[PDB]
């Protein structure tokens, strides 16, 4: 099965920091590699689809990028609406897989 | 407008089962896989499996094979999945999900509770 590797499992940041997290793939999934927002008690939300591409309707403060095995979220510029947990998923094959998750805290700079 | 439609929530004595239904409309049923997809407490969102609701074919993210069973009935649209040998490692948020291929559109989510 192909493995995900994602990074952080976790961190801790302000509101106005970059975020930057991570997915690796086991073997090459070409573009095949989704990014999810997840808030405990809600479906999974699509960010970006196909490595790169904005989803109608989300914010452009996140933004995909990467193909191959390396795919990096960005989040310019981080707001308290974000906190949550991030997913990698890849649709190159089944069984799809999910990345362990980021799990983004957001601290006071206050 | 592809809906899905989950089951509501349950709660379940270690060793006990659970079968929670995902009921679809606004697309031919037979014509997309149905998947399912969990979240438990404190854990990452993981995969659990898939079925073919043509065929009845079935296959589950290795961790559940053995332990879990997708069925459809056509009449009605709807996919189950029922969850056997339940420990507490089993509460979850438990979802289902369809696409042509990937997952596209979700169900509001079933809450499992196993509780001593």
């Amino acid at each position: 099965d192909i493995v995900m590797t994602q990074s952080p499992s976790s961190l801790s940041a302000s509101v106005g920091d970059r975020v930057t997290i991570t997915c690796r793939a086991s073997q090459n999934i070409n573009n095949y590699l989704h990014w999810y927002q997840h808030e405990p008690g809600k479906a999974p939300k699509l960010l970006i689809y196909a490595a790169s591409n904005l989803q109608g309707g989300v914010t452009s403060r996140f933004s995909g990028s990467g193909s191959g095995t390396d795919f990096t979220l960005t989040i310019s510029t981080l707001q308290p609406e974000d906190f949550a947990t991030y997913y990698c998923l890849q649709t190159h094959a089944y069984p799809l897989t999910f990345g362990g998750g980021t799990k983004v805290d957001i601290k006071r700079a206050a | 407008q592809v809906q899905l439609v989950q089951s509501g929530a349950e709660v379940k004595k270690p060793g006990a089962s659970v079968k929670v239904s995902c009921k679809a409309s606004g697309y031919t049923f037979t014509g997309n896989y149905m998947h399912w997809v969990r979240q438990a407490p404190g854990q990452g969102l993981e995969y659990m499996g898939w079925i073919n609701p043509k065929s009845g074919d079935t296959n589950y993210a290795q961790k559940f094979q053995g332990r879990v069973t997708m069925t459809r009935d056509t009449s009605i649209s709807t996919v189950y999945m029922e969850v056997r040998r339940l420990r507490s490692d089993d509460t979850a948020v438990y979802y289902c999900a369809t696409g042509w291929w990937g997952m596209d559109v979700w169900g509001q989510g079933t809450l499992v509770t196993v509780s001593s």
